[PDB]
């Protein structure tokens, strides 16, 4: 992956 | 994605048209949508000439530069004209960022030509403040 | 804050020098600091010519435009040069955003002059990609 969910 | 000066400036002009509508013709809708109690919201303009107020991109890093985050939080703590000016400046900066993202592969002369096209349109800050 | 064309270009050139160093001479350290195991990180360049990898600003909405968020989340799934190029373009865009934020009160001919000065320096993407 080259993206993840933005940090909370 | 837009690549030539013409393609990028068409994309810029379309997003700008959307944001200009948000900040003038549809300003009462835009303002109402920016409720300070909601989560962080951003003002987006899209190449289909639509504007929206929405949460930021869920996946990061985003494909495109992202607009100013949380513009709704300050809405009820400043006079309306000052809040709209803040939104307008950040929106001008975002439009520039998007175009020169697409324009990364343009050479120095092309980048100057693209800014020249952009600079022949009044800034949203100019429009909202009624600058002389 | 920078206000004149010259003040804004001084600020731009110092931040750019910082970011260029992160992407080239200091790339081993910069790459290491962009830890995919951490929360979303950003690359900042400051007017004292320091570069910094850190979390995004807590003050929302922030005063200055903010750099691209989460560059560490893209590091391991890309070839190093492609990742540096991604960071480079977002950083070039951030530098432009910051300068024309400070330049919001410049008029049409002043903004043209400011861009002409900015446009006299190669972009970070120019340098990272070998153009």
């Amino acid at each position: 992956t080259t993206q993840r969910k933005r940090s909370a | 994605s837009p690549r030539t000066v013409e393609e990028i400036f068409k994309d810029y002009s379309a997003r700008r048209a959307a944001l200009l509508r948000a900040l003038t013709k549809d300003v009462d809708d835009f303002y109402s949508q920016c409720d300070p109690e909601k989560e962080n919201l951003c003002l987006y303009g899209h190449p289909n000439e639509s504007w929206e107020v929405n949460l930021p991109a869920e996946e990061v890093p985003p494909e495109l530069p992202e607009p100013a985050l949380g513009i709704n939080f300050a809405r009820d703590g400043m006079q309306r004209k000052d809040w709209l000016s803040l939104v307008a400046v950040h929106s001008d900066c975002w439009l520039l960022s998007v175009s020169f993202y697409f324009g990364a592969r343009l050479n120095r002369n092309e980048r100057k030509r693209l800014f020249s096209l952009i600079n022949d349109l009044p800034t949203l800050f100019d429009v909202v403040t009624g600058r002389k």
